[PDB]
């Protein structure tokens, strides 16, 4: 049948290993700020498309709302436009910027900002102060303000209470390997799987759905 | 024209008549103010001739 | 190719990575291939403006079935084909405002009449001021048809 | 499931707590594995978190909370009986901050979250900042540790210095905050709480000890807690917590037996299913089935997590060892809280929370049904029982008892005080439980006390609600259509109840006029407004921020106003504030209410003002908080002392009035020192017009502003934008193009990240998120709360030239225009009047 | 004493009477402690010491400011407010308070009622300014409030405020609001003859779930039917008086014995099956005919005599045929032929008679215009549909109080009604500009909306 | 870890009663219950054997001289 693959942590590094070529390095959904699926839908459902968005045709004439008169608050002479009403600011925010915004969708505000290290060298150690990690204040802080125990009075402990796990290496070699992929595309951060069909894994996907390839002709924004 | 037909909701300018040929910076600035003034006149006109005899 | 050539690569032809494409052309022949099956069958087997005019034809030979069921067919024939130029006749007295009375026809009948005429005066009223509304917004109509929506106006 | 029930007629078992986060994300999860390990029925989901705090739809496909809820149960203890936890979860943004300080007094303690590898943020340190205003008890929660632990992945020594110097932080802010001796804050305390909120991982230091305990010997866990939870390092040979660290190469006793199993476990898991073999699950005491090994890396550990660290347990001790009952925690409260003073025999009564005693319950927050139609009033009951179709008497926020007729009676349907199901099947409620009152809604809009109809005849409300962050974005609300006009309205009221941060202004020029804290609680607002309390759609305008108006030079003329009976004049020169006085009172520092002679001693010890400028009539705004103060400052020489003792409340109302109402857009002005020069007035009372003082005193206040040099103010909003080292440079340009000033940058301490704490001008603030977020292609985040206001440039009524209806006007114009578009917008005369 | 010392008091006049608008904050947007500006005209929720209403006193200088429930003027400009009973006119007109023996005075209306602004008070049937849209129900509320029964019920606030109000449904806040509205119409207080339904047009929109809505033009018989239900759920409910007085005052009841007639496609044979199945078996409905539905014959197809305009005029014995000719009735818009044999068994007091001239063709919805010719004088069709409920009935000879015709097109159409005050039988039109109209001047000629009409 | 242990350190912060050895029973609010039914209760009424009854301030009762305790009926459900 060749449905349902169930595989081991390895097999994914090596695998993501040789398709990092193919996969981008992005981590964080918060890159895909105003390029997910329900930026592009709100767009569509107004006549306003992102500078990286698409155009789109109207659903409806909406006449009622291409060109409406001038009213007492509608009024040009009393509006103040420190900085321009770009796309970004309606997308963003389509029931504040947005005069009738009717049927629209809504848009992820944040999420976590992904804090993880790439390994770099195999042979150091994962659990590795990395160089890029700001130093912490090591101050010495002699003084005592947080409570203090007894000095060789109390906390008398059995030597057959051991701290928990033990005799185990807090660091093996496949630690940086499955906290690598902990963080993978989805593809490959699940351990096993169902298999899909040859001709719906759409490998230039990931691509477009990034902000732009900067650096770019013309044509290959268009 | 308030005494005679009131505007409480400031609904005049809800059915207000403009050429929408013309652009928006110049079509007709439909102002709380010029829309009452322009429903009183056009009060004024059609009180002024019976309803019987023409209409406006 | 932009990406294949990306970098060492040349910016020459040789770039392969057929199937991005490959998925496309599967799926569009996906969605072509029921019309080519469709067509294919019909040659292998051995069979390889009409709204209003319907609704028309639906009034005239439902009156028309209606009355050769009342009116005994298989005793009076020729009678029945000169109903309908009653019928016809009643149309034009609606038409042309008349007044229309025919102590001969029996009062059922003038009823039955009566129904067809208020049905069919209705909907021609109704299809009239739809082909009016339909040529004013400015949908593109027929000479014949604009003469018979000016007639009917 | 009666027991929940029974537990609340203990006011001893009773914990109230409200929570804290720097992002809704984290506290929600905690919220959800707390609800998890209470209801077994619901199980969140491998793809996406329940998230049973997020009720709103809003909030769940936005991802940030968005109303606060007031959810908990029934929850275990390791060494005690199970406690009727209630936990207000709390919104993680800096405007949705608003929202928790009505948790402020929903409960007397706030188990605060800080995440562990974003450290300290500034929504963190607003809400600690302003717990502590509050006197409130406060227990620190480590969130995130997973974070270091996998997604950091940094040694465990570095990560317990890490989380020492995340807690040495927060202790040095609550010290800075309250000078109060309960401020240590420690494992060893229990004043912290190790609890990832992701996989189930929660602890102490006395959870681990129970653990151990649990797993081999019988050692005492409170003195193991105590000993491990610092940096008192562990002797082998000696076999104990050795202070003076002999062994060379030992690690600290927290680092050495409670981070280091949690990496050995995280490691194993996350590493191979082979490095987490049934081996090391069975020295681990733990014999997982092979379905709960076939599940994916995230589930497996979750599920491996979970099992291994009971169920939050330590978090229950923690929050019973410090976090009191209501019993003990309700006089503090009454104190603070109440306005009528504790020492009422009511309020006694009430400090000792006597269910038996009068019904005296505090609503705040309100909750909308699920039709929308009625609404329901949340609120602790401090003292009394409330019982279905009892009637009581609810008094509003402005009530006084003054006049009786600022409350009105209503009557009580069913209570649903049980949230966690959100079940109505509450018939009664005892004193010190939160009760989510029924029918009270209509006389009602927001912070209002009801009390018992005819037991007391002269307990007064509590105090009103204060919030840290003021609503400077304005924004207009017009229907499409005027037909349907009312049935928007109506929702407007209905956003009015339900958001007690926005405030909903009819302003002359006939414009609803909505005032907020931050963009996305605007946009919050109107959707709301507009799926739920409104389904007309609604037309809107560019959002404006309120604009301040201000004096940097002193008056040269003196202005008099002379009432019209008789022509009684009274003449004023109004000056600039001292600097630093603004914050210095609109903190509350110093109130009207205080003794004379304390305020001249602060006066002249603080500020060095005169003894006789002290000892004169002060008004110092509206409700003894407005900068704009006023000091009546005649000579006593002169024989209208008694004639101003006459008529100094006509003076101090006319003084408000002007405050609120200025002469330049007519809005706030602040940090005027008006000194009421003299004031001429025959002595006869018929004279002495009570309507021809209020007029004439904001007529003088007018003139006096115009003598004076005038400007505007904007309000500099604080953002702390965190952002990764690469683009902090780039962060900064945005700061350039947005007029944008940058206050301070430093390095996350174990982070990669980069603060940067700027201070942006709302006029530009407006989108701001939104330009970084995307100059920065998705990686800077940013958060904004308004700070304090700075003068504008210009000044608004000198002539300058008319700037274009769709241009930025250059830097000196900014205060005209600004001044002509506000006034014409608010609807009275643009032109400004010398002679007016 | 100070109530009226303040010279204010006389200096606040009665300029705008904005009352009839619904009653909330013109600055605070707020309906609690909305006092109104007794001289400026504009009601704000504020008090008279710092708040809204102290900045409208201090700003309008009108130092005289009516209190949102009790009404009283403010005495001085900021202290006290009391009100004085020289101008009580405007309390009296925002207060009806006429009694059953005050409510005979009322009943009385032979006399000359002149209104503060002397105008023509017409109890019941003042001609209150209407919505542009939706006409028709204004038109219905105002027949149903010329009842002399009708304004006595919504005068009677204290058995009003007898049945419990549900907190969940708003029925009977707009309900009361309604009947509140009408007792002030009605009551002789008033100064005004134009009466602004804004607050009653939205009290209806938002109780009827916004059918009916005042936005677009209403059906006559639809939002009559709507309203009267409306009544019946706000006076009938869990109490154990549930039938309820507006329910009961026009409820009626028809023992129409329904009979399932066989299809017409079936042959003589499948009729006589059916017949010995009893499907054509007469069973009686019982339903409950609030207002009686009587439709007006076929609309001549082809114009006989005068081929401008026929119009066939319908004898009024065609609603009292409702005895037999409703019971002959065997036509069903199914497949099956419904027999109806509808048959009234007890005629309410009031009889409210729905002509249905607007009905759905294939295409379009038409009315026909055939003239009512329906005189106004004595009835016997209670006594035919039933000839022993005429001990019953004694009370046959019913006028008919209040005729409402439309006019115009179907599509761009208006309405106008012509009611008589009971007793003193004016049969005066109810139109504003019309206000006087006794005589019938070819008032059946026109096709007649719907008729009421009382047993008496 | 027992289940009787559990329900009177669970009980803990009710109005209950105990009955000791030598007859006396203290009836109050349990302020502190302990792993071997060591009870220390604040403000309680003792009533004697003889019959003589009288109140304590605070008091703390061992479990070796405790015969039984009851405690409240919430804690059945």
């Amino acid at each position: 049948t060749y449905q349902r693959w169930q595989f081991t942590l390895p097999m994914m590094s090596t695998l993501y290993r040789l398709a990092n070529q193919l996969l981008t390095d992005l981590v964080d959904d918060n890159y895909f700020y105003l390029f997910d699926l329900k930026a592009f839908f709100t767009s569509k459902a107004l006549n306003m498309a992102i500078p990286g968005g698409p155009k789109f045709e109207p659903l409806v004439r909406d006449i009622n709302l291409q060109d409406e008169d001038w009213n007492e608050f509608n009024d040009i002479n009393k509006i103040i436009i420190r900085q321009p009403i770009r796309t970004e600011y309606k997308i963003a925010f389509p029931y504040l910027y947005n005069n009738l915004p009717h049927h629209v969708h809504l848009t992820w505000y944040h999420t976590p900002n992904v804090v993880f290290i790439k390994t770099e060298d195999p042979d150091l150690p994962a659990f590795y102060f990395d160089p890029l990690i700001n130093p912490i204040s090591h101050r010495h802080s002699v003084k005592s303000q947080e409570p203090l125990p007894d000095d060789d009075e109390e906390f008398e402990l059995p030597e057959f209470v051991e701290p928990f796990l033990k005799d185990t290496p807090l660091y093996t070699d496949n630690t940086a390997n499955g906290i690598a992929l902990l963080w993978a595309p989805r593809p490959f951060n699940l351990r096993s799987g169902r298999t899909r069909r040859a001709l719906d894994i759409p490998l230039v996907k990931n691509w477009y759905r990034e902000h732009c390839p900067a650096g770019q002709p013309v044509k290959v924004r268009v | 024209y308030l005494t005679e037909h009131p505007d409480p909701n400031n609904e005049n300018i809800v059915g207000y008549n403009n050429k929408k040929c013309w652009p928006r910076d110049a079509r007709m600035r439909l102002m709380k103010h010029d829309v009452n003034l322009g429903r009183a006149v056009f009060w004024d006109i059609k009180n002024r001739l019976p309803r019987s005899v023409t209409t406006v | 190719y932009y990406r294949f050539n990306t970098g060492p690569v040349g910016k020459g032809p040789g770039c392969g990575f057929w199937a991005a494409g490959w998925r496309v052309w599967l799926f569009f022949m996906r969605g072509i291939t029921p019309l080519l099956e469709r067509w294919l069958g019909n040659l292998l087997a051995r069979q390889f403006q009409r709204v209003e005019s319907h609704f028309d034809l639906e009034l005239r030979a439902a009156v028309m079935h209606d009355i050769l069921d009342m009116m005994p067919e298989g005793i009076k024939q020729n009678k029945a084909r000169t109903i309908l130029q009653h019928l016809s006749e009643a149309w034009r007295c609606w038409k042309a405002n008349i007044p229309w009375k025919v102590p001969g026809l029996p009062t059922p009948i003038e009823n039955m009449i009566l129904r067809y005429v208020k049905a069919k005066a209705d909907w021609w009223t109704n299809t009239a001021h739809y082909n009016r509304e339909r040529i004013r917004r400015g949908a593109t109509v027929d000479k014949t048809v604009c003469k018979k929506n000016l007639g009917r106006l | 499931m009666d027991f929940l029930a029974d537990l609340m007629d203990n006011s001893e078992l009773i914990r109230n707590v409200t929570l804290c986060g720097h992002l809704h994300h984290g506290k929600t999860c905690f919220v959800d594995c707390l609800i998890e390990q209470t209801h077994p029925e619901i199980r969140k989901r491998y793809d996406q978190d329940l998230c049973y705090t997020d009720i709103l739809f809003t909030e769940q496909e936005r991802g940030v909370g968005i109303k606060s809820t007031p959810v908990t149960v029934v929850l275990p203890d390791t060494k005690g009986k199970s406690y009727l936890f209630n936990i207000m979860d709390t919104p993680g943004h800096v405007n949705f901050s608003d929202e928790v300080t009505a948790g402020l007094r929903i409960s007397d303690g706030v188990v605060l979250f800080i995440d562990a590898a974003e450290g300290v943020m500034l929504n963190t340190e607003r809400l600690i900042k302003h717990a502590v205003q509050e006197r409130l008890a406060v227990t620190v929660c480590i969130n995130k540790i997973d974070r270091l632990i996998l997604e950091l992945k940094l040694p465990p020594t570095d990560a317990y210095y890490k989380l020492r110097h995340i807690v040495d932080e927060v202790n040095g802010l609550i010290s800075m905050y309250s000078t109060d001796e309960n401020l240590i804050l420690s494992p060893l305390l229990g004043n912290v709480c190790f609890s990832s909120s992701q996989y189930s991982i929660c602890f102490t230091l006395g959870s681990f000890a129970k653990i151990y305990a649990d797993t081999f010997g019988d050692i005492n866990y409170q003195e193991f807690a105590k000993r491990l939870w610092g940096d008192i390092y562990f002797n082998p040979k000696t076999r104990k917590f050795t202070k003076k660290a002999p062994t060379s190469s030992s690690q600290r006793s927290f680092v050495e037996f409670i981070l280091e199993p949690l990496y050995k476990i995280l490691a194993q898991v996350v590493g191979d299913v082979d490095t987490s073999l049934p081996r090391t699950l069975d020295e681990l005491g733990i014999h997982l089935t092979k379905e709960e090994l076939k599940l994916n890396i995230r589930p497996l550990l979750r599920l491996v997590c979970k099992k291994f660290f009971g169920e939050f347990t330590g978090f229950v001790d923690m929050c019973v060892q410090h976090i009191p009952s209501p019993k003990v925690g309700a006089k503090p409260k009454i104190e603070h809280t109440y306005t009528g003073g504790v020492d009422s025999d009511l309020g006694e009564a009430m400090s000792d929370c006597d269910p038996d005693g009068p019904l005296m319950c505090h609503t705040t927050k309100m909750y909308s049904t699920d039709d929308g139609v009625q609404f329901h009033a949340f609120g602790r009951v401090l003292s009394g029982t409330i019982h279905a179709g009892q009637p009581v008497k609810v008094l509003g926020e402005n009530y006084t008892l003054e006049d009786e007729e600022d409350s009105q009676i209503c009557t009580v349907g069913r209570l649903w005080i049980s949230v966690a199901r959100y079940h109505i099947e509450v018939n009664r409620v005892p004193a010190g439980n939160w009760v989510l009152i029924e029918g009270v809604d209509q006389p009602i809009v927001k912070t209002a006390t009801i009390t018992e109809p005819r037991g007391n005849e002269e307990a007064q409300i509590f105090r009103p609600l204060k919030f840290n962050t003021t609503s400077v974005i304005k924004i207009a609300v017009e229907p499409v259509n005027p037909s349907e006009l009312p049935k928007m309205l109506d929702g407007l009221r209905k956003v009015n109840k339900s958001y007690p941060s926005l405030t909903t202004k009819v302003e002359e020029s006939g414009e609803h006029v909505i005032l907020g804290t931050g963009e996305l609680y605007l946009d919050c607002v109107m959707h709301d407004l507009r799926k739920m309390y409104s389904e007309i759609d609604i037309k809107v305008a560019d959002p404006v921020v309120t604009f301040c108006e201000t004096v940097v030079e002193t008056s040269s003329l003196k202005c008099f106003a002379e009432t019209p009976n008789k022509k009684n004049k009274i003449t004023m020169i109004a000056e600039p504030l001292e600097k630093g006085l603004a914050e210095d009172i609109e903190n509350e520092v110093v109130q009207i209410t205080w003794n004379r002679k304390k305020l001249g001693e602060f006066f002249q010890t603080k500020y060095d003002w005169d003894l006789l400028a002290a000892r004169s009539i002060w008004a110092f705004g509206p409700d003894a908080t407005g900068p704009n103060i006023l000091v009546d400052d005649t000579l006593p020489s002169e024989v209208d002392k008694a004639l101003l003792g006459s008529v100094k409340d006509s003076i101090v109302q006319g003084f408000q009035w002007g405050t609120r109402e200025g002469p330049l857009c007519d809005e706030l002005i602040r940090n005027v020192k008006f000194k009421i020069l003299d004031a001429v007035v025959a002595q006869e009372p018929l004279h002495r017009g009570g309507g021809q003082i209020i007029p004439t005193a904001r007529r003088v206040v007018y003139s006096a502003f115009l003598m004076a040099t005038p400007r505007l103010m904007e309000p500099y909003y604080f953002v702390e934008v965190q952002a990764p080292a690469d683009c902090v440079s780039a962060v900064y340009t945005v700061l350039a193009r947005r007029r944008g000033h940058v206050t301070q940058d430093a390095p996350i301490p174990g982070s990669p990240l980069y603060t940067i704490k700027a201070f942006i001008p709302a006029i530009d603030s407006f989108g701001f998120e939104t330009d970084l977020r995307t100059h920065t292609q998705g990686q800077a985040f940013s958060l904004s709360v308004f700070h304090h206001w700075q003068i504008v440039p210009g000044d608004p009524l000198d002539k300058s030239i008319v700037i274009r209806p769709l241009e930025p006007q250059p830097a000196p114009h900014l205060a005209r225009e600004f001044m002509i578009k506000t006034r014409r917008r608010k609807g009275l005369s643009e032109d400004v009047s010398i002679s007016k | 004493r100070r109530s009226r010392h303040c010279p204010y008091l006389d200096t606040i006049n009665r300029s705008v009477l904005d009352f009839d608008f619904e009653k909330l904050c013109s600055i605070s947007l707020s309906h609690i402690n909305a006092y109104a500006c007794l001289v400026c005209g504009k009601y704000f929720q504020g008090r008279g010491l710092k708040s809204h209403a102290y900045i409208h006193s201090v700003q309008f200088s009108h130092h005289v400011f009516l209190n949102l429930h009790t009404l009283k003027f403010y005495c001085l400009p900021d202290n006290y407010e009391i009100i004085d009973s020289s101008l009580e006119d405007i309390t009296y007109v925002l207060k009806p308070t006429f009694t059953k023996q005050q409510i005979a005075n009322l009943d009385k209306q032979a006399k000359l009622s002149r209104a503060y602004d002397g105008t023509t008070y017409l109890p019941g049937i003042v001609g209150l300014n209407n919505i542009k849209a939706n006409d028709y129900a204004n038109a219905v509320l105002q027949a149903l409030s010329n009842v002399p029964p009708l304004r006595n019920y919504f005068l009677e606030e204290d058995n009003y405020k007898n049945i419990k109000r549900p907190p969940g449904d708003i029925m009977f806040l707009l309900v009361q609001r309604f009947g509140e509205l009408m007792r002030k119409l009605w009551n002789p207080r008033n100064f005004k003859a134009h009466v602004s339904p804004h607050e009653m047009l939205q009290a209806v929109v938002l109780c009827s779930k916004k059918t009916f809505q005042i936005t677009k033009q209403g059906d006559g018989v639809d939002f009559l039917s709507w309203f009267l239900n409306a009544l019946h759920s706000a006076l009938g409910g869990t109490k154990k008086k549930k039938k309820t007085i507006v329910t009961d005052v026009f409820q009626g009841s028809m023992r129409i014995f329904t009979k399932k007639l066989p299809h017409p496609d079936l042959p003589a044979e499948e009729k006589e099956q059916l017949l010995h199945n009893d499907e054509y078996q007469e069973t009686m409905v019982e339903s409950t005919f609030m207002y009686l539905t009587l439709d007006l014959p076929t609309a001549p197809l082809y114009k006989d005599e005068k081929e401008q305009l026929i119009i066939p005029q319908v004898p009024l014995f065609n609603i009292l045929a409702k005895f037999n000719g409703i019971t002959e009735k065997e036509y069903k818009t199914y497949k099956e032929n419904f027999l109806k044999r509808f048959q009234l068994t007890k005629l309410p007091p009031y009889l409210i008679f729905c002509i249905k001239r607007f009905t759905k063709n294939n295409f379009f919805v038409e009315k026909n215009p055939t003239i009512v010719n329906f005189p106004i004088t004595n009835v016997d069709l209670r006594e035919y549909l039933s000839e022993e409920v005429q001990a019953v009935h004694k009370n046959t000879t019913y006028d008919l109080i209040a005729n409402i015709v439309h006019d115009g097109k179907p599509s761009e159409g208006s309405y106008r009604i012509h009611v008589l005050h009971h007793g003193t039988g004016k049969w005066y039109e109810l139109q504003d500009l019309q206000v006087t109209d006794i005589l019938p001047q070819m008032i059946t000629l026109s096709e007649a909306y719907i008729q009421i009409w009382k047993r008496r | 870890i027992g289940v009787p242990i559990k329900v009177l350190h669970e009980a803990e912060g009710h109005i209950v009663t105990c009955e000791t050895n030598t007859g006396e029973v203290y009836r109050g609010k349990l302020i502190e219950a302990e792993d071997n039914m060591n009870c220390q209760m604040s403000n309680i009424t003792v009533t004697y054997r003889d019959g003589r009854v009288a109140q304590l301030e605070q008091v703390y009762i061992r479990g070796s001289k405790i015969r039984f305790l009851i405690l409240p009926d919430m804690l059945k459900n």
